[PDB]
RNA sequence: GGCACCACCAGGAGUGGAGCCUGCGGCUUAAUUUGACUCAACACGGGGAAACUCACCAGGUCCAGACACAAUAAGGAUUGACAGAUUGAGAGCUCUUUCUUGAUUUUGUGGGUGGUGGUGCAUGGCCGUUCUUAGUUGGUGGAGUGAUUUGUCUGCUUAAUUGCGAUAACGAACGAGACCUUAACCUACUAAAUAGUGCUGCUAGCAUUUGCUGGUAUAGUCACUUCUUAGAGGGACUAUCGAUUUCAAGUCGAUGGAAGUUUGAGGCAAUAACAGGUCUGUGAUGCCCUUAGACGUUCUGGGCCGCACGCGCGCUACACUGACGGAGCCAGCGAGUAUAAGCCUUGGCCGAGAGGUCUGGGAAAUCUUGUGAAACUCCGUCGUGCUGGGGAUAGAGCAUUGUAAUUGUUGCUCUUCAACGAGGAAUUCCUAGUAAGCGCAAGUCAUCAGCUUGCGUUGAUUACGUCCCUGCCCUUUGUACACACCG
């Protein structure tokens, strides 16, 4: 399965509560953005966090999401 | 220390050894050819 | 003689393994921590790290002099080709080798485990370790053998980071009733790591919001 | 042990004058490389000295590390009949290094 | 001369620092260089049984020893090349110079 | 309730049936050393034992019994010994025999020491297993007098206590995941005479059209990094779009993509636990036993292989989707030496072979080596026949290793050519470069691989589901158990 974990779900939604205007709907742009926002030790996790933040951002434009 | 004592004591007694030893050792840190005689047989 | 690249580097490792064990049995009473083999031109610098550098370089540095001669004579080294130095352990509380022998030296003195065990739990934390866990296994005035774990602070167990932030020391303790086996697992604080990673892989440090400034409609400040 | 008197001597002017001796644990080796006698003689000769507190014995990786105690130097002073003519070599006080 | 320097070690960062530092020192000094040449790394593999005894499921350890070898050719007199070796001494990497 | 090819379904390959290899039991034995007995004992102790190994058996040596004493002792305490006898032995082991050495040493006391001797039911360490299943824990808050409990859950989802969600809980930690190694991508960087290429010198063969195949080239003092190597990075996050879902976690399809099963595979791996196995790995160990006619150690010879029998891991096969006979001819993982005690070994020459010999290269991306491997493919012979399938058992002969091959170490030649005609009840492993074949390298190794650890070549059928069997996990429940049902 492709179930994201808690270290990525809570870390992804904290990005939204603090840096929503600078965020976007593009994974490539978000992945580059998160390299200067969070200190992530590994590249795969940076892409994983940015890939879930983009999914949440894409979902907020359809209405308010819970926990952010 | 399976007794009700010595884990109570063992705990408080364990800490006075180390706490005394970091400081004691931190004090330790503050002051930061014999065959010649047989050749004389010549 | 003529030795291959594969067979020389393994031999260099074997030389390290045998030399280090020589110091562990001989310098057990002086809190021997580890040995560093620094190759250099025309000399072979070896740095031994021990809690007590008085037991080694004692009585006019006789032991270190009488100890460097035993290595030239066993490895066929030129008398000038090796130089041995004795160095103090920087953080005695964070070195599990010193802590296990010291614990062994306390258990061997008849001291109770809790005063002795909590002496390494608090000494490790007092030095600033992120976590520490001690297992003592063996027989004590009873025919049946037992083991006890003493944890403290934060300890990680799985994956590569255990290879980076944890050092381990196993010591057999020779008692009149049997053998006591001690394992002293000390996790150093990754923040203090100075060459490899300085944090755990899943530690995410999100920056703070730099916003909430006041924007005025549209001037330009020249110079 | 049956050691010839002369061969026992050579073991003593090597364990004195470089007062440490290393001997591999092989009993049938003809010559311990640095003391021209049987290798077995070196192990057993110093086993007597370590039996009466004249040498420390350490064993690691099938090798013997014999070192002469300060208490043993005075005894060889009287058996080799040497005078207090200097230090062996490991007591010459070359001093450590910093 | 044409002098070849052969570099071997178990860990690559210190070997590569020495490799880059010598080329760097071979750069401000106007010395023509060839390298570094990366030899195929050698994986020294030893596969033992886990059990000291012979009981349990037959489980095996697989130990490894990476050996990396690089050779750099420098075209300079032997006196010049040798003093670079002592400037760039690193404990892990051993150096042999052959003409 | 849930999960799982060490469970099943749909299937594949099989095993169990034969011969033989090997391990175990049994029987035998002078000894046939021993540990292990469901999974988690039985090609396992890296255990492929001629000697050694070795612990077993029949015999024979040595002290390598330190050290404090006491005795003896220079008018010599004691050690080696030619020759004959003795012995398996050119062991002065011992006996006749007198030489030699010289306080090292001989006898008693204590004390040692060494044990593949006993005890894994005294232990350390290590390892296996529950289990790599998904489980474990505290802070604050709520409940209870308390031990405790909630958090840790009806439901959905995932490989997962992993997430959505519900919520007297809130917010967290270990484990899982992250992490690390490896395999697959990079005409984008960095270079490479130990990698490769185009041009160019010089050069060969064939048709002459200026072309097609080569050799040579460590001075052509060339160019380049696609293939090759490896360091710094990039790249995938299920990306985009459709469906379903509490519109949540997610799942399934497409498109793009090197990669969309956690991208494939592994490494590490929690809290405790088992009288699980190892004192036969250790100069790791406590205690017990032995310690000079040894249970120490060593030498010679035998045994661990012994054969009415039962069982397990396997290898060959029962043929034609095949055997031979020629011909074609492609990998990947690796290893490799000196005054040794002898490494990988091309090339030439002998030899039917096995193998021998003479030279040379390589401590290695350089040489062995493109390891020109085998299945495989082509052309023939064979023609359903225990037949040219199968190659046991055995006779005779030739070489190799080794001090030593007898109870054939192994290889080669001719002859002999057995069961076996696809295997009962049962039962094992397995979902993609996977299964199955097919070989090769490394380990053991003086010699021997039907064994393991890996690697590549050819390359599928069938699910992609379930709790019917089997095992495990969770909840509820009962308990007179808590040394916890081996109660
Ligand atoms: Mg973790
Ligand atoms: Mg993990
Ligand atoms: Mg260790
Ligand atoms: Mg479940
Ligand atoms: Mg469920
Ligand atoms: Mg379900
Ligand atoms: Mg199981
Ligand atoms: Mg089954
Ligand atoms: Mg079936
Ligand atoms: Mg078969
Ligand atoms: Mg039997
Ligand atoms: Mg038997
Ligand atoms: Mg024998
Ligand atoms: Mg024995
Ligand atoms: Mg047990
Ligand atoms: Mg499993
Ligand atoms: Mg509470
Ligand atoms: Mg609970
Ligand atoms: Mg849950
Ligand atoms: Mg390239
Ligand atoms: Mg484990
Ligand atoms: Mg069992
Ligand atoms: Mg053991
Ligand atoms: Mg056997
Ligand atoms: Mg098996
Ligand atoms: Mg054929
Ligand atoms: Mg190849
Ligand atoms: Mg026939
Ligand atoms: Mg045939
Ligand atoms: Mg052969
Ligand atoms: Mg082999
Ligand atoms: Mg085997
Ligand atoms: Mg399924
Ligand atoms: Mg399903
Ligand atoms: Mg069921
Ligand atoms: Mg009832
Ligand atoms: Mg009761």
């Amino acid at each position: 399965g492709r179930v994201r974990t808690k270290t990525v779900k809570r870390a992804s939604k904290v990005l939204i509560e603090r840096f929503y205007p600078k965020l976007t709907l593009d994974f490539e742009t978000n992945k580059r953005l998160t390299s200067e926002i969070a200190v992530i030790q590994s590249k795969r996790l940076r892409n994983k966090i940015a890939g879930y933040t983009t999914h949440l951002m894409k979902r907020i434009q359809k209405g308010p999401v819970r926990g952010i | 220390g399976q007794s009700d004592k010595r884990e109570l004591e063992g705990e408080v007694e364990g800490t006075e050894d180390a706490e005394a030893e970091l400081e004691a050792e931190a004090e330790e840190n503050d002051e930061s050819l014999a065959e010649l005689e047989l050749s004389k047989q010549e | 003689a003529i030795l291959s690249k594969k067979k020389k580097l393994v031999a260099d490792g074997v030389f390290y393994a045998e030399l280090n064990e020589f110091f562990t049995r001989e310098l057990a009473e002086q809190g021997y921590a580890g040995v560093e083999v620094r190759k250099t031109p025309s000399k072979l610098e070896v740095i031994v790290k021990a809690s007590n550098t008085q037991g080694v370089l004692g009585e006019q540095g006789r032991r270190i002099h009488e100890l460097t001669s035993l290595i030239v004579k066993r490895f066929k080294l030129s008398p000038e080709g090796i130089a041995i130095y004795a160095e103090r352990v920087e953080e005695r509380g964070l070195s599990a080798a010193v802590q296990a022998e010291a614990l062994k030296a306390k258990l061997l003195s008849g001291l109770p485990i809790r005063r002795a065990a909590y002496g390494v739990l608090r000494f490790a934390m007092g030095a600033g370790a992120k976590g520490v866990e001690v297992v003592i296994s063996g027989k004590l005035r009873a025919a049946r053998a037992k083991s006890q774990k003493y944890a403290d602070g934060f300890m990680i167990h799985s994956g590569q980071p255990t290879r980076d932030f944890i050092d381990i020391a196993i010591r057999h303790v020779l008692m009149r009733q049997g053998v006591l086996g001690i394992k002293v697992k000390i996790m150093k604080d990754p923040a203090a790591n100075r060459f490899g990673p300085r944090a755990l892989p899943d530690a995410v440090k999100i920056a703070e919001a730099k916003d909430e400034d006041e924007v005025i409609p549209a001037p330009t400040v020249k110079s | 042990m049956l050691i010839p008197k002369e061969d026992r001597k050579k073991i003593h002017q090597y364990l004195f004058q470089e007062g440490v001796v290393v001997a591999k644990k092989d009993f049938n080796q003809p010559k311990h490389d640095e003391i021209d006698t049987r290798n077995l003689f070196v192990i057993k000769a110093l086993q007597s000295l370590t039996s009466k507190g004249y040498v420390k014995t350490q064993f690691s990786w099938q090798y013997y590390y014999y070192t002469l105690t300060d208490e043993g130097v005075e005894f060889l002073r009287t058996e080799l009949n040497i005078p207090e003519g200097i230090l062996p070599l490991t007591r010459l006080k070359n001093a450590p290094a910093e | 001369h044409k002098i070849r320097i052969t570099l071997t070690s178990t860990k690559v960062k210190q070997l590569e620092n020495v490799s880059a530092n010598i080329i760097r020192n071979a750069a401000q000094y106007n010395i023509v260089k060839k390298g570094p040449v990366r030899m195929p790394t050698k994986v020294l593999k030893i596969t033992t049984r886990k059990t000291p005894n012979g009981e349990g499921s037959k489980t095996w350890d697989a130990y490894e020893m990476r050996i990396h070898k690089r050779v750099i050719d420098l075209q300079a007199p032997a006196s010049t090349v040798k003093r670079i070796t002592q400037i760039t001494i690193e404990p892990g990497v051993d150096v042999e110079v052959t003409i």
